[PDB]
RNA sequence: CUUGGAUUUACUGAAGACUAACUACUGCGAAAGCAUUUACCAAGGACGUUUUCAUUAAUCAAGAACGAAAGUUAGGGGAUCGAAGAUGAUCAGAUACCGUCGUAGUCUUAACCAUAAACUAUGCCGACUAGGGAUCGGUUGUUGUUCUGACGCAAUCGGCACCUUACGAGAAAUCAAAGUCUUUGGGUUCUGGGGGGAGUAUGGUCGCAAGGCUGAAACUUAAAGGAAUUGACGGAAG
């Protein structure tokens, strides 16, 4: 391809793209509002988290840390913020 | 029914054994070579030394009641050869057509697992 | 000069009451001389009989059992189990590449203490709608299938007699057993125990042995 | 000049491989450069599959395969006709021949 | 000759004329 | 070597080595190299990260660590192969190839040695230039699939490679780098200057030695050499 857009790349190529490979580089990762299902008391987390987060409220881990995104405890139900 | 014996054929590329024992192997029945049939050393592992070889060891057979054999064949092994020796083949079809029958077969060639350094030298044998 | 053939007398080998055709064959030594008693020189003698043989089914026909003579009782000799392993060409036949190969032993000892070295078996399973040409699994998955099979044949021969470990063995108890419980793990296949050693034998007992002989 | 662009040999990403001998004449030769064939032949020759069937204790028992892996240097080889010399375009073809 | 033999003919050699150097020091 | 029972057969044991098959255009390591299980010890790349510090970096005379095999010194081991040696063949001669034995060695512990066609005969760091399918590790999205894992389908980062083309390069063989080089300049280290004499002599230095590193000149010489083409020949194939 000679001619092409590249200020203006297809939102569809441009989102399968690597984080750093981007125009300006975005991280992928968010926060999330943690529901664990005793409670019902916002708690934020990390997606990528690292840390075993316990909530406040009840002393029970919300996520177990992974290679990537972390995995979330039974009952625990997360919203993207 | 029948009266198995085993018959331990070890075929090398130089000579044939025809070996039939009792199941424990610890009783020699008949032991007849390819060498015992011929003169030359050449075909000491022909063919036709095994099966002259095979016909005797199935008459000693017949003579002390041994109606059938389990057959254990092997090679050489170890480090040398695994494929087994010409006479081998010749053996068992002999020992299959002269009345005797035939039961299990196996090969039980000496297999290491690794291994000893094999003769020859890091250049082989050059002819 | 003597024809050594005329002094030699017939024997019947009797296995125990595990498998189903306990008439194994015949055997032949030096008649009982004055020197030289039959009894003594023919008991611990071994015959290597395919299990096949010993129970009339066809699909035993890769495995083969040895038998421990250990008492003489006239023309019969009680046998008694002495090992177990695959045929060869079985053995090769099962070793083909783009797989992994998985092995494990572990010498344990039975309830009346007979000294064994179990060693275990498998190869990984390619799934039916697998398009990749390999089946390899990790070597830490293999690890945890390794461990799976030394602590299953620790526990299936630790908690039973030698004698009901053979009833266990013949119809691939321990086998069976380890492929599920590695499902979860790597789905496995030719699961099999190849090979039973036995390294120490306890103090005789003949009246254990002829419960085993009827 | 360069013959093959893998040097006769499967060694890339790699420092050292240890040797095999080869079956025919024990010389030492690397495991990725032997020549590698495996051969499952009946233990019994068409010929005395017969007989030895009538001879045979057993109704319906399978004769056994005999599997080996057989390793040859490139002398054996070529002097066994296990591979052949190729012509210089026909060298770089890795398929399997197509014969069976 | 072979580049191999040729060097150990020569090593051989310079072997021969320190040995016979060492004579007189 | 063998009727003094060889070879063969079953059972048992002991020694040293070595880790077959699985094993691959697959993995790991700075390279040399690394393949039975488990435990312990300390490392490591990649990936993931909306963590942290902010130029701490690249390449490097001098100077260091490691460095296949063989070899040296001293203990231990010495199964198997096996320099030297002994021996039987072949031959005109073979103290060569082939056969049977065999000592150093091969293994290990303390030290040395510092070299290999140590090769990808291709320095390291950075950027860009072309299509494609595989594959290993990580991550992220998803099935007419088997039983969470496996597999399947997509993306991606990193690797080991491979296939096609030749924009381009090249003397060509060939090369996705050996391209972006007379339209000649991203950074930097090392090396070469016709063939021999010669990696020799001499001096120095390291080494127990074997030897390593550094390293000439006289003299001699018109080619030596690289890649490819046609032919001729081959105790090469068809
Ligand atoms: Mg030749
Ligand atoms: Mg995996
Ligand atoms: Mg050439
Ligand atoms: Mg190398
Ligand atoms: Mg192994
Ligand atoms: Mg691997
Ligand atoms: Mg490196
Ligand atoms: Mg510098
Ligand atoms: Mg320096
Ligand atoms: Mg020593
Ligand atoms: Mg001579
Ligand atoms: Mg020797
Ligand atoms: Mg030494
Ligand atoms: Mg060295
Ligand atoms: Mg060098
Ligand atoms: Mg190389
Ligand atoms: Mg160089
Ligand atoms: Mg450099
Ligand atoms: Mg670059
Ligand atoms: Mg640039
Ligand atoms: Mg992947
Ligand atoms: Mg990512
Ligand atoms: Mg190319
Ligand atoms: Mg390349
Ligand atoms: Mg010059
Ligand atoms: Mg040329
Ligand atoms: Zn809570
Ligand atoms: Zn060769």
């Amino acid at each position: 391809v000679l001619v092409q857009d590249l200020l203006h790349p297809s939102p569809a190529t441009e989102a399968k793209q690597h984080k750093l490979k981007t125009l300006v580089q975005q991280p992928r990762s968010f926060f999330m509002d943690v529901k664990c299902q005793g409670c019902l008391n916002i708690t934020t987390v990390f997606s990528h988290a690292q840390t075993a987060v316990t909530c406040d409220s009840c002393s029970t881990v919300l996520c177990t840390p992974t290679g990537g995104k972390a995995k979330l405890t039974e009952g625990c139900s997360f919203r993207r913020k | 029914s029948q009266v198995f014996g085993v018959a331990r054929i070890f075929a090398s590329f130089n000579d044939t054994f025809v070996h039939v024992t009792d199941l424990s192997g610890k009783e020699t029945i008949a032991r007849v070579t390819g060498g015992m049939k011929v003169k030359a050393d050449r075909d000491e592992s022909s063919p036709y030394a095994a099966m002259l070889a095979a016909q005797d060891v199935a008459a000693k057979c017949k003579e002390v009641g041994i109606t059938a054999v389990h057959i254990k064949l092997r090679a050489t092994g170890g480090t040398k050869t695994k494929t087994p020796g010409p006479g081998g083949q010749s053996a068992l079809r002999a020992l299959a057509r002269s009345g005797l029958r035939i039961g299990r077969i196996e090969d039980v060639t000496p297999v290491p697992s690794x291994s000893t350094r094999r003769k020859g030298g890091r250049r082989g044998r050059r002819l | 000069v003597v024809d050594p053939f005329t002094r030699k007398d017939w024997f019947d080998i009797k296995a125990p009451t595990t498998f189903e055709n306990r008439n194994v064959g015949k055997t032949l030594i030096n008649r009982s001389t004055g020197l030289k008693n039959a009894a003594d020189g023919l008991k611990g003698r071994v015959f290597e009989v395919c299990l096949a043989d010993l129970q009339g089914s066809e699909d035993h026909s890769y495995r083969k059992i040895k038998l421990r003579v250990d008492e003489v009782q006239g023309k019969n000799l009680l046998t008694n189990f002495h090992g177990l392993d695959f045929t060869s060409d079985k053995l090769r036949s099962l070793v083909r590449k783009w797989q992994s190969l998985v092995e494990a032993n572990v010498t344990v000892k039975t309830s009346d203490d007979y000294v064994l070295r179990v060693f275990a078996i498998a190869f990984t399973k390619r799934q039916p709608n697998q398009i990749k040409k390999t089946t390899y699994a990790q070597s830490s998955k293999l690890r945890e299938v390794r461990k799976k099979m030394i602590e299953i044949m620790q526990r299936e021969v630790s908690n039973c007699t030698l004698a009901q470990l053979t009833s266990k063995l013949i119809p691939e108890v321990i086998g069976r057993e380890i492929e599920k419980s590695t499902q979860t793990i790597f789905p496995l296949q030719n699961v099999h125990i190849r090979k039973v050693k036995l390294l120490k034998q306890p103090k005789f007992d003949l009246g254990s042995l002829l419960a085993l002989h009827g | 000049p360069k013959k093959r662009a893998s040097n006769g040999r499967n060694k890339k990403g790699r420092g050292h491989v240890k040797p095999v001998r080869c079956l025919n004449c024990a010389r030492c030769v690397p495991k990725d450069k032997a020549i590698k064939r495996v051969t499952i032949r009946n233990m019994v020759e068409a010929a005395a599959v017969r007989d030895l069937s009538e001879a045979s204790v057993y109704a319906e028992y399978a004769l056994p395969k005999l599997y080996n892996k057989l390793h040859y240097c490139v002398s054996c080889a070529i002097h066994a006709r296990i591979v052949r010399v190729r012509s210089r375009t026909d060298r770089k073809i890795r398929t399997p021949p197509q014969r069976k | 000759m072979r580049d191999k033999w040729r060097k150990k003919r020569v090593r051989r050699l310079k072997r021969k004329r320190r040995k016979v150097r060492a004579r007189s020091k």
